[PDB]
């Protein structure tokens, strides 16, 4: 049995745990800039009127 | 300078002193890019100052972001599986400008 | 616990289970990592701190004792490893900082199968480093170093493992670790990244190397120096490369050749194995008085077998000297008066002196002289400043007709850039030694009517330097003459003329 | 006005006086104006500009502390003088041309006179700069699904 899980990637847990807490603030950061991203064009929009 | 806008008032006019730290959280962008619009007294020609300092300080957190997440991806990817005169000027006209008299 | 699990040379096997080892590990992790570095230190962030602090140094200093007494499951070694690479970040806290160090270099021992993580580890986070210059060097030797080269020289003694061809490959693995770790080093520095460099880093880096050349006790550092320069000149002859890191190469190498000529020409200016007991018996003392000293002395074992076999290669009376050499070296790895610090200095500096590094200065200036004819400009004014550096430590080495026959062809260059480099490389030699400056006074004053802003400035400082220091000279006049001749010619050159 | 120094340099070599004795070097011109009511920002009761010109070097002295040659340029544009407009000085025999210009030259003088020449510079140029965050984000997605 320890022979068929010879190749097993150790350290996964760490992996795992921190991997997914940078995706989270790496997705609020994306949230953020897409919401500035709308607020800049309607500031256009209203400069130029 | 000095007021709640004077980073917009750096990345328009000289970009330079603009640090890593101020660019990224310093200001939001939802409010303070709303707070300019209704502000009192404010010129055509200084509100397109204002404009070209807001874009850049965005393109910015693009740039940040960008090389954040892919330092991260490049992080995943591994894993711990344990299984004589050369070149002279001919003479020195070149550099010798002879003296004046 | 820890101390319960460690204290006796011996006991019954299955009197610690490692579910205590895990519980401690993480413990110390967490409260360390949460409790100690923000409190200790203003980057992250009364007497129960302090009292906490000491705790763990004791249970850090007890934990890698046990590591080393028994083997271990790698899962727990992950968590022993990030926990012990943790303290060389944060300012205050010297003393964790060198039981870290213990920890560490008893994980690099055990196991061969980790070095590589331990390395990307120390690596990764490079820049987080203090680099201030209050508590930089707080690894005492006056005379302190930093931290990350002593865990690095540490490192590079550990793996040595003395028990046949196990000596020679061992210490084959111990050349490959520190060729792969300065090459690592040197590559990721040169070049510039965004937003942070490494230069200053790698500076740092070889000062320390130079600052521990030659000492009883740290061997391969004259390893890592001679594979340093082995790197750098075959790392900036090519054209392949890029510019900044040719030039940060050629800087590099001109600084250890200053150091190493400056404290030669100060310095210097059956026997052989009554040396190698003497200082052997030196180092077996010091095991005793203080640890990781047996590390050096399996060093100095390996190489002077190493040496031997190397003698070998390059008879038969010769033949068997050295096969007597080999088995008393044999004898005293079996086995494992009144000398003392200066006495061992002297006798690794001898033993040195045989060895094929310390006649490489010579070899460095052709090299160095290799590089004056080149097809780029920043690279021929590099040669120039570090050949002038060299030039001004030891000022009688403007003797040899390459070096003169250089220093004239460059100072006919046809670039500005390396033609004010080469006057300012004469200048300084004609202030640094007063007299016999009468031959190169001719060639200097040639060159005020230069074109350039640049060459016209240096000679007018030099010549007021003159003017200044050593009155009496006979060319005074000349220089006055012609110093109020160039008055009209410029503006920056009028003020600093006028101002004169 | 900024339009005159896009010379060659030999014009600047020969826009010093050359008359007698020797050749000079070191032209300067100073002036000195009063804003009394304010028009120009920076608080004081008599400016001074001076822009001593040589062969090599152009500079700006703005009551005897040197300044960037942009600093200067916004400045004058608070103020209201256009750098660049040839309108309001009008050269020896060249005002005719003003009548007889083609149309859409009298429009960009009138589209300058409403104050919304440099509001339309600076949009023209930040909008390069939003398409390459446009393509930055495209990227950073990408890399979000990997």
């Amino acid at each position: 049995e320890l022979k068929k899980y010879s190749h097993v990637n150790k350290k996964a847990l760490d992996q795992f745990v921190n991997f997914s807490e940078q995706k989270e603030k790496l997705i609020k950061r994306q949230e953020e800039l897409d919401r500035g991203y709308k607020s800049i064009m309607e500031l256009m929009n209203v400069l130029e009127l | 300078k000095r007021g709640p806008l004077a980073k917009i008032w750096l990345a328009a006019h000289w970009d330079k002193k603009l640090t890593k730290a101020h660019v990224f959280e310093c200001n939001l962008e939802s409010s303070v890019e709303s707070i300019i619009s209704p502000k009192v007294k404010m010129a055509l020609r200084t509100s397109g100052h204002l404009l070209l300092g807001v874009v850049r300080i965005y393109h910015r957190k693009a740039k940040y972001l960008l090389a954040d997440c892919n330092e991260a991806f490049i992080k995943i990817k591994m894993a711990f599986r344990p299984g004589i005169l050369q070149e002279n000027d001919f003479g020195d006209f070149g550099m010798d400008d002879r003296e004046i008299m | 616990t820890t101390i319960n699990i460690m204290t006796s040379p011996n006991m019954p096997k299955a009197v610690y289970i490692e579910d205590v080892i895990e519980r401690v590990i993480q413990y110390t992790k967490f409260h360390l990592q949460n409790t100690l570095y923000p409190q200790y230190d203003p980057v992250y962030r009364q007497r129960v701190i302090v009292m906490l602090y000491n705790k763990v140094c004791d249970i850090v200093s007890s934990l890698s004792e046990l590591l080393e007494i028994q083997l271990l499951t790698d899962t727990t070694i992950l968590q022993v490893s990030s926990m012990g690479i943790t303290p060389f970040f944060v300012e205050n806290v010297s003393e964790l900082q060198l039981c870290a160090i213990k920890l560490v270099t008893a994980v690099f021992s055990r196991y061969e199968k980790h070095r590589q993580l331990i390395l990307e580890e120390i690596f990764t986070s490079l820049a987080r480093l203090p680099t201030s210059k209050r508590s930089l060097r707080n690894f005492r030797l006056p005379m302190y170093i930093q931290m990350v080269t002593a865990l690095v020289l540490q490192l590079i003694q550990c793996v040595v493992h003395l028990p046949d061809v196990v000596i020679t490959n061992s210490y084959e693995t111990a050349m490959r670790t520190a060729q792969n770790f300065l090459s690592i080093f040197l590559k990721k520095c040169g070049s510039k990244q965004g937003e942070e460099d490494y230069r200053p880093l790698f500076e740092n880096f070889v000062q320390d190397l130079l600052s521990t050349v030659n000492k009883p006790e740290w061997p391969a550092a004259e390893l890592l120096l001679s594979l340093l320069g082995r790197l750098l000149v075959h790392q900036f002859s090519n054209k392949s490369t890029e510019m900044a890191l040719r030039v940060a190469s050629l800087d590099y190498l001109g600084t250890v050749a200053a150091r190493l000529r400056k404290d030669a020409v100060t310095s210097k200016m059956d026997e052989i194995q009554q040396l190698q007991k003497a200082l052997l018996d030196y180092l077996d003392e010091n095991t005793e008085t203080d640890p990781s000293l047996v590390f050096s002395r399996k060093f100095y074992i390996a190489q002077w077998f190493r040496d031997t076999t190397l003698e070998t290669e390059k008879k038969e009376i010769e033949t068997t000297g050295q096969i007597m050499h080999r088995a008393e070296n044999r004898k005293k790895f079996l086995r494992s008066d009144t000398v003392d610090y200066d006495d061992a200095c002297l006798i690794v500096r001898y033993l040195a002196s045989m060895r094929p590094f310390a006649q490489s200065f010579d070899i460095y200036l052709t090299q160095i002289l290799r590089v004056l004819g080149e097809n780029a400009i920043a690279v021929r004014t590099k040669a120039m400043k570090c050949l002038s550096e060299v030039v001004a430590v030891d000022p009688s080495i403007l003797a040899r007709l390459d070096m003169q026959r250089g220093v004239h062809g460059r100072l006919m260059d046809n670039s500005t850039s390396v033609r004010e480099a080469a006057v300012e490389l004469l200048g300084r030699f004609v202030l640094c030694r007063p007299q016999l400056a009468e031959q190169y006074y001719d060639m200097l004053i040639e060159r005020i009517l230069d074109t350039g802003i640049s060459v016209r400035k240096r000679v007018i400082k030099i010549l007021r330097d003159i003017c200044i220091e050593q009155p009496t000279f006979p060319k005074i006049t000349e220089m006055c003459v012609k110093m109020i001749r160039r008055v009209n010619d410029e503006e920056g050159i009028k003020k600093l003329v006028n101002e004169t | 006005s900024d339009e005159f120094s896009h010379l060659r340099p030999e014009q600047r070599l020969a826009l010093l006086h050359e008359g007698t004795g020797p050749r000079v070097i070191s032209a300067f011109v100073e002036i000195i104006f009063d804003n009394s009511d304010n028009r120009l920002p920076i608080d004081k009761e008599e400016v001074s500009l001076r822009r001593v010109i040589g062969a090599k070097k152009d500079q700006y002295f703005l009551d005897k502390k040197m300044v960037t040659k942009n600093d200067v340029m916004n400045l004058l544009e608070s103020a209201g003088f256009s750098r660049s407009n040839p309108y309001y000085i009008v050269k020896q025999g060249k005002i005719n041309q003003m009548a007889t210009a083609p149309d859409s030259q009298r429009l960009k003088l009138l589209r300058e006179v409403a104050g919304t020449r440099v509001y339309d510079e600076r949009k023209e140029e930040s909008i390069s700069l939003m398409k390459e965050t446009e393509g930055k984000r495209e990227k950073i997605n990408e890399l979000l699904k990997y």
